[PDB]
């Protein structure tokens, strides 16, 4: 549901 | 917020004391459809077709949810679409899809399914809500609440009030709030393309940073199989009662929901010296598309699913999940920080995330819970 | 003494309740394997789609399925109405069970099970509802409905569902309520004469004729076939109609739908539209035809009767009416509901058979017939 | 229905 990556 | 001001939900920064419904369930309901933008009609997929299945695919993969820079996107694939979007009790108008009259071209899409759902000292039939996709032509021209009238309307026919859904962006009144937490399996390519950087420290430093072991420790561990569903059922069920928001899924939906398929879920158990499952893990497979890069197009991303641990160590656990994926050729495995992902992510070299995860129950007035009572994972 | 029954979550025939709820918890791990069937025998979901297998479960029932008294008649559901009834919103072929012979497949044997939201007292539980236990004449008393129960059990526990509901005409343990069958004679001429009743004594047939004459037209004002348009007031009446008594179903708009919106041979709906064009009573009976053995007596049984402005005693009186209009024999009403207020007045007579109610895994208080609210094909 | 009942 929800494309993150790296913070 | 002028659409969710007129939905039962709660609204942001009221803090709630009781637990139950805002409004009554609805004893006649609208027998019509909403009404769509002149040139459009409402069509209820037929996923069994194969080329409704692809188009479904299609539109996914050209039009569904992009990381924050507008950089990867999703791409289900039609097997992995069939899983999330047929399981058990599943029903054709539930998969709502709008289409281009003249062309029947496909331009929209929202789906239901039926999920047993408990949150607190409740347990009632809900319904989750999933994939709304509005093609990118036809964004801020009003269409996704028409699919949202439209898909609570024909949830209400069947009698259900109450639904589940996420949302990466707040909205009126998050029972809960979650986080995505990625571990690196082949950094090169993560940072190659843009998915991660290197924390100056060296690349080559950085490269054996995230190396694993090139076999998993825990003792016993092999795929699940058939005569493993009861036993896993089992163990879902009874380690799910900490939490305050989990599925209440029979014998029937975790063998949907858990039993291997290639590409789409995988899951190991941990058959012990006296052939007793103890524990398992799980993690089903969702690639991103990366945009515009000439010789990287798409990064194999692992998500994890429901592990449960009653003899082996949740680190242990987890750092055999780890492993497998590494071995199947994921680059990244991610991970939420609900349940209790949180006392192992760090340990195991994950980082945090920039995107969150709302969780939202819809007619269901309720307090909000913190990340490590959330006990459900959507696809 | 009941030795299948002893070993099931029901309340003994003699103990009085005092509580609500569940006999046993819950099963968090199911039997994967489907019971044993004596040697010779195989278990099979029928798909009814299939115009054959509906065929095979028709002339199944058809031959072997339940009798009167005096083995004089039996149930001869049409394979329309078995559809109907077999195929609500929310059906499962594997909820078809049937038992074939392992050699020539000749169907043997049948239990079925449809999913229900059921109201009891104060609890709303996803139950099913259980029919059709049927099993070939020639194999009889040796054990094969206590399997057919075991596995439709099973089966039903499977996808999460612990709790059910069916009737019998037989008393086991235990009765949540027990109902009886009154019936109301059309044409009395067919009746006495294959003995579904009788001349009672000083008087004629022509008497009996004249006592038994109604109207060719009905008397309420704005009567007429339900249709499309009328599925959410149907609905709402309903809903509203039910909460008087302790043991109802709760539909959503679609069972309302399939379980009232009228089809030849089934199903009947009549509403009732006033002046303003409200719909604001409505009446409902189905059709199911007995075979006489030794050609057929046609019959129509009360299903769902709502009445908010017209009084029931006319929606009754009207439905007599109608259901004569349509060519049936006799019209058969319970004693649940409000259905004493009529019965006598209306000149129905009482049965002979029973109907007793039952809960699977649901311990409560029993009730009258008056307080039941629940109308199973 | 179950009870195929007639006039007693
Ligand atoms: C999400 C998407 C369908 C939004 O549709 P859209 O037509 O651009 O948005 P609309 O014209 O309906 O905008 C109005 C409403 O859409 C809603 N909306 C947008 N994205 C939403 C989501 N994921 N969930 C719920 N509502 C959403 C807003 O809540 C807004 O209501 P508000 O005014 O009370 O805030 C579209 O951006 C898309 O395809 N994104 C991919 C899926 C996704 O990001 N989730
Ligand atoms: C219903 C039918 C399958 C009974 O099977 P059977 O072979 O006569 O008798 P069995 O020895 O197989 O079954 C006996 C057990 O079945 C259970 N049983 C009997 N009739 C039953 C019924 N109608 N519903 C549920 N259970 C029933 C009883 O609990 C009994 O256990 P007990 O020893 O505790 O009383 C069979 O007579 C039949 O098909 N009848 C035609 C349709 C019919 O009669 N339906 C139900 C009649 S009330
Ligand atoms: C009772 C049925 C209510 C159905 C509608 C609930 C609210 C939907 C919000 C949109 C959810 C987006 C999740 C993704 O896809
Ligand atoms: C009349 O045809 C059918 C016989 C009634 C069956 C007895 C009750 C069995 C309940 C079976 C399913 C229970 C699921 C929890």
């Amino acid at each position: 549901k929800v494309l993150s990556k790296i913070f | 917020y002028q659409f969710w001001d007129t939905q039962p939900v709660p609204k942001l920064g009221e803090v709630v004391n009781t637990h139950g419904p805002v409004e009554p369930d609805k004893d006649n309901i609208r027998q019509e459809p909403y009404t769509l933008p002149q040139g459009f009609t409402w069509d209820a997929l037929d996923l069994g077709d194969r080329g409704v299945l692809k188009e479904l695919y299609t539109l996914l993969n050209e039009n569904y949810v992009e990381d924050d820079d507008n950089m990867f996107r999703f791409d289900y694939s039609p097997e992995f679409l069939l899983w999330a979007l047929r399981p058990p009790g599943w029903l054709p108008q539930w998969h709502c899809g709008v289409r281009v009259v003249s062309s029947r071209k496909l331009v929209g899409f929202i789906s239901a399914i039926p999920a047993n759902i408990h949150i607190y000292d409740t347990e009632k039939k809900m319904v989750e809500i999933n994939f709304l996709c509005v093609h990118k032509k036809l964004r801020s021209k009003r269409v996704a609440p028409v699919l949202i009238r439209e898909i609570t309307r024909r949830v209400h026919l069947e009698g259900i009030f109450q639904a589940v859904y996420t949302a990466g962006v707040v909205l009126p009144k998050p029972v809960g709030t979650c986080r995505y937490w990625h571990r690196s399996l082949n950094p090169r390519k993560l940072i190659e393309v843009k998915f991660s950087h290197l924390s100056n420290m060296t690349m080559q430093r950085t490269m054996k940073l995230y190396r694993l072991p090139e076999t998993p420790k825990t003792a016993g561990l092999r795929p699940m199989e058939t005569k493993d569903i009861p036993v896993v059922h089992q163990l879902l069920t009874r380690y799910l009662k900490q939490f305050h928001l989990t599925p209440v899924m029979s014998q029937e939906e975790v063998e949907h929901w858990f039993y291997p398929q290639e590409n789409i879920i995988d899951t190991f158990v941990v058959e012990n010296a006296n052939g007793e499952v103890t524990d398992f893990l799980s993690f089903y497979t969702l690639p991103s598309t990366i945009m515009n890069h000439p010789t990287h197009k798409s990064l194999k991303a692992a998500y994890s699913f429901y592990n449960v641990h009653t003899q082996t160590p949740l680190l242990d656990l987890m750092s055999d999940a780890l492993v497998l994926a590494k071995m199947k050729g994921f680059d990244v495995f991610n991970a939420l920080d609900l349940m209790e992902n949180k006392t192992f992510l760090e340990k195991l070299k994950f980082g945090i995330g920039d995107g969150n995860l709302q969780y939202y129950l819809y007619n269901w007035k309720c307090p909000s819970m913190g990340a490590e009572k959330v006990g459900l994972v959507l696809q």
